This record gives C-alpha cells, sequence and structure tokens, in this order.
C-alpha cells in the first residue's frame, strides 16, 4: 500500500535506480505480494544481476519461499542466471531448499541442461557439507574450528583429506 | 402441413432457408425459417402449450432441459445414417439413452498465435514460460486469454485429471464431481505459477485479450471459431492449432454442439426427420447454410473432410476430439459458479491452489 509495490514492479521491470532509491527511501526489502513473490524472486527469475545484488546487500531474505514453495535460487536455476545464482550462493542461498516439486536448484539446473550451473550449485554443496562438518565436531574449541575452516578456504581441493583430519583429531581428541 | 424452423440470429439462417425452399420445391411443403432473439428462452416457454417450430436449433446444453419438460420428440435415425457423423457427437444428443436431436456443428477452443511473433507455436504448456521470457524481452507477451471464465480455463485444469462429471452409462456421473482431485490441483498450480511469475494477469478478461492479440501485442491467445472474424478484420497473420498439452495429456475443452430437435407437439415429425436427415445433413445442406455464415466444424463426416482442408477448422475437430462434451445437465450451474470462485481465488492469491478446490464442492 506504498513503496513495497513500486519496489516489486521495478524489481519485475528491472529500473535498478528506481529499485535503489526506493531503498534509500525506506522500502521493505522483502516486500511481499499476494503470493509470498519477493522482489528479490521477480529480479531472480527475471535476469536483474544489479537489482539482485543491491536488495542483497540492503538484507533481502536470501531463501525466503514464496507461497508456492519458491525460492530465489530455484527461480535464477530455471533459466541459467550464473551470475545471480553465484551472488546468492553468495549471501546464504539454500542448496538443499525443495520447490513444490520436491526439486533443488540443482536438480533443476540438470533438468534444463545448464552444466555450468549445476557445477557451481554442486561444488557449493560440498564445500558448505565440508564446512558444515568442522563446525559440529564436537571435539573441537573454538580456535580448532577456524584453524580448519580457514584451511578449507586455502585449498579447496585438499578437502576431503582436510576432512579426514578433522574427524581423526576429533576421534584422538575424544574419551577413547 | 409445413415446416417452421427456429435457429439463432447469428446462424446461417438465410441459407437454411435456400435448403427449405429445395424441400418445397421437391415436396410442396413450405418450410419457413425464422430467428426470434431469445428463442432459446421463447421455445420452451410457447413449446409447453404445444406451439412454436416444429424444428428448433441450439447448442445441445440447452436439450436436456427441454426433453426433460417433454418439449423434445425422440428422433429415429437408423444406424446407418448415425454413421454418417462423429459418434462423439451422438453423445451431445443423447438424453436417458433417447436420442432427441440431431447434432449439427462442433464447437471447441483452439490455440490461436501469431504466425509472425511465433511460426512454430508450443506443443506444451510446459514451453510457455521460457516463451514469454523471450518475448517480453522484446516487448511482446507469449500468452494471453480469459482468465476470469472457468469455460477458459478450465481445458488445462481438466488435463491432467479434471473432469465436469464422467459419462458411466451413457448417461451423467452425477456423484465424482472433479475439482477436487490431484490431476484439477496440478492444472490450476500450473496455471497459478503463470501468474505469480508474471506470465500472464490475474485480470485479464476477454475484452483484454482479445485487443491484445488483435494488435499484435501477445503471440497467443486461447479463443473458438466465433473470434475468427475481429481477427480476420485486425490483418493479424494467425494460425489456429491443436490444444498444447499439459504433463504429456492433451488440454481438454468443453465442446458444444449445434443441435436441431423437433418439437414435441409437432404433426410434421416425419417430414421434419426427412428435411434434418436427407436436406440439411448432406453435403449441399451444410454448404447451403456454412455459405451464409460458418458453421465451423460439422458433425457429418463427408462435409466435416472438406471443411477440414482449412487448418482453422481441423484444429476445431481435433481439439474437439480431445475435449468433453459440454454436460447437458442442470447442475451444470452450481459447477461453474465453483469452478469460476475456485479460479478467481487461487489466481488471486486469496487461497491456496488447494484449499481454493476443496472448497468449491462443499
Amino acid at each position: 500500500s506504498d513503496l513495497g509495490k513500486k519496489l516489486l514492479e521495478a524489481a519485475h521491470a528491472g529500473q535498478d535506480d528506481e529499485v535503489r532509491i526506493l531503498m534509500a527511501n525506506g522500502a521493505d526489502v522483502n516486500a511481499m505480494d499476494n503470493f509470498g513473490v519477493t522482489p528479490l524472486h521477480l529480479a531472480a527469475y527475471w535476469g536483474h544481476f544489479e537489482i539482485v545484488e543491491v536488495l542483497l546487500k540492503y538484507g533481502a531474505d536470501v531463501n525466503a519461499s514464496d507461497a508456492t514453495g519458491d525460492t530465489p535460487l530455484h527461480l535464477a536455476a530455471k533459466w541459467g542466471y550464473l551470475g545471480i545464482v553465484e551472488v546468492l550462493l553468495k549471501y546464504g542461498a539454500d542448496v538443499n531448499a525443495q520447490d513444490k516439486f520436491g526439486k533443488t536448484a540443482f536438480d533443476i539446473s540438470i533438468d534444463n541442461g545448464n552444466e555450468d550451473l549445476a557445477e557451481i550449485l554442486c561444488k557449493n554443496k560440498a564445500q558448505q557439507a565440508a564446512f558444515y562438518c568442522i563446525l559440529h565436531l564436537p571435539n573441537l574449541n573454538e580456535e580448532q574450528r577456524n584453524a580448519f575452516i580457514q584451511s578449507l578456504k586455502d585449498d579447496p581441493s585438499q578437502s576431503a583429506n582436510l576432512l579426514a583430519e578433522a574427524k581423526k583429531l576429533n576421534d584422538a581428541q575424544a574419551p577413547k | 402441413g409445413k415446416l417452421v424452423i427456429w435457429i439463432n440470429g447469428d446462424k446461417g439462417y438465410n441459407g437454411l432457408a435456400e435448403v427449405g425452399k429445395k424441400f418445397e420445391k421437391d415436396t410442396g411443403i413450405k418450410v419457413t425459417v425464422e430467428h426470434p432473439d431469445k428463442l432459446e428462452e421463447k421455445f420452451p416457454q410457447v413449446a409447453a402449450t404445444g406451439d412454436g417450430p416444429d424444428i428448433i436449433f441450439w447448442a445441445h446444453d440447452r436439450f436436456g432441459g427441454y426433453a426433460q419438460s417433454g418439449l423434445l420428440a425422440e428422433i429415429t435415425p437408423d444406424k446407418a445414417f448415425q454413421d454418417k457423423l462423429y459418434p462423439f457427437t451422438w453423445d451431445a444428443v443423447r438424453y436417458n439413452g433417447k436420442l432427441i436431436a440431431y447434432p449439427i456443428a462442433v464447437e471447441a477452443l483452439s490455440l490461436i498465435y501469431n504466425k509472425d511473433l511465433l511460426p512454430n507455436p508450443p506443443k506444451t504448456w510446459e514451453e510457455i514460460p521460457a516463451l514469454d521470457k523471450e518475448l517480453k524481452a522484446k516487448g511482446k507477451s507469449a500468452l494471453m486469454f480469459n482468465l476470469q471464465e472457468p469455460y477458459f480455463t478450465w481445458p488445462l485444469i481438466a488435463a491432467d485429471g479434471g473432469y465436469a462429471f464422467k459419462y458411466e452409462n451413457g448417461k451423467y456421473d452425477i456423484k465424482d464431481v472433479g475439482v477436487d482431485n490431484a490431476g484439477a490441483k496440478a492444472g490450476l498450480t500450473f496455471l497459478v505459477d503463470l501468474i505469480k511469475n508474471k506470465h500472464m494477469n490475474a485480470d485479464t478478461d476477454y475484452s483484454i485479450a482479445e485487443a491484445a492479440f488483435n494488435k499484435g501485442e501477445t503471440a497467443m491467445t486461447i479463443n473458438g471459431p466465433w473470434a475468427w472474424s475481429n481477427i480476420d478484420t485486425s490483418k493479424v497473420n494467425y494460425g489456429v492449432t491443436v490444444l498444447p498439452t499439459f504433463k504429456g495429456q492433451p488440454s481438454k475443452p468443453f465442446v458444444g454442439v449445434l443441435s436441431a430437435g423437433i418439437n414435441a407437439a409437432s404433426p410434421n415429425k416425419e417430414l421434419a426427420k426427412e428435411f434434418l436427415e436427407n436436406y440439411l445433413l448432406t453435403d449441399e445442406g451444410l454448404e447451403a447454410v456454412n455459405k451464409d455464415k460458418p458453421l465451423g466444424a460439422v458433425a457429418l463426416k463427408s462435409y466435416e473432410e472438406e471443411l477440414a482442408k482449412d487448418p482453422r477448422i481441423a484444429a476445431t475437430m481435433e481439439n474437439a476430439q480431445k475435449g468433453e462434451i459440454m454436460p447437458n445437465i442442470p447442475q451444470m450451474s452450481a459447477f461453474w459458479y465453483a469452478v469460476r470462485t475456485a479460479v478467481i481465488n487461487a489466481a488471486s492469491g486469496r487461497q491456496t491452489v488447494d484449499e481454493a478446490l476443496k472448497d468449491a464442492q462443499t
């Protein structure tokens, strides 16, 4: 009933500067329509990268689901928008989230033949799985955590190697 | 010792009068064709007193009602004549196991596309988001059609498992009403996805879609033969084709069958039978009517084979043969009203597709 509406519209239309001044005037960056479609949904779906970036920078809920079960990661995946997918992944887009058909952004990417997209999605899921492991390995104080998380960013090739250490560490740091 | 015929004013009633002249020339019997407005209301009113036309032409959906009131004589074509018409058309005019009219013409929605914008029209509903993406980039849309009337949104809702009533035992099955099942839900959810992703607008009605297509703004529309004329004037280079599939299954549009019934109170029943079977339902008879005002696709196999050389008519019959005969039943009105509200609620986001469908049935 004011700015949110205008924002959803400008996001849909790809009018960058219009989106950015609406923001600077206080628009709810997560304004929804009657389908719970957010500005981030429309920009992802319609290919407006800079707008996606602007909305994320302003605290857009990167993992928002509309009433239909779609996330912006799902929407971007159908069109093979590499840049858009990359930047959603940077802001914490959820590679595990499933749409109405039980599909992930990876499944969609596989469905539409988009190999470039599937790859990015694939190695993101794998590196996150690695990160998540470290963070829930009980026998690790907040120091030894950072030690491993960092060394996973600096050598994602020796990752599976590194997880194996973090576990044998965890098993030597246990009441065995 | 004469024949009075009633038919609506948008039909080729002058061509029909020519068939009547031939009939008189052969038999001496004068044939009078009239086209009273609201004749679909006039006929049951005056037939109730034993008056009216010997023969009435109208859409089949109305005849179930007339038969109920004992206004329509049973027709007696032998199986040889019945074989001259497409079998599914005899179902539009069967009531309580008695044939109560002669099928004349067949009416259904088809996909209409702008050959300039879109030379190879999609075979599936699924391709259409993609196409809209492409077309929107240059200031066009893929598809605009009446989203307000179920008649238009039903062929998709029906495609994966929807149905009004199933045709068990030649009559209708009134018990299972197919607006709350998984196949309909899938139909309506795909529609709703078109809407929420901005490929279509929920407020699009008949006038908006027609203007949009006829001005070159959208690559496709969904309409029936009655709309061809305005497009002809508009000079858009269009063609008319099979309705797109959804989850592999045909879009099932409702079929309307223009039918000719014989007044129950008529003393000229054999004359009327003679006129309909051996004068009108012939290549030359339908031709006379069709030259005056196009019938679209016809029930008669011989003449439909000729008309179908027009691709648009061919598409109209292919879509008809793939659809469901409009139920000639009274509780169709309850159905329509339910379906109508379920679609608006869902398309508006008022209700989830789930709640919307199970609600319009209570």
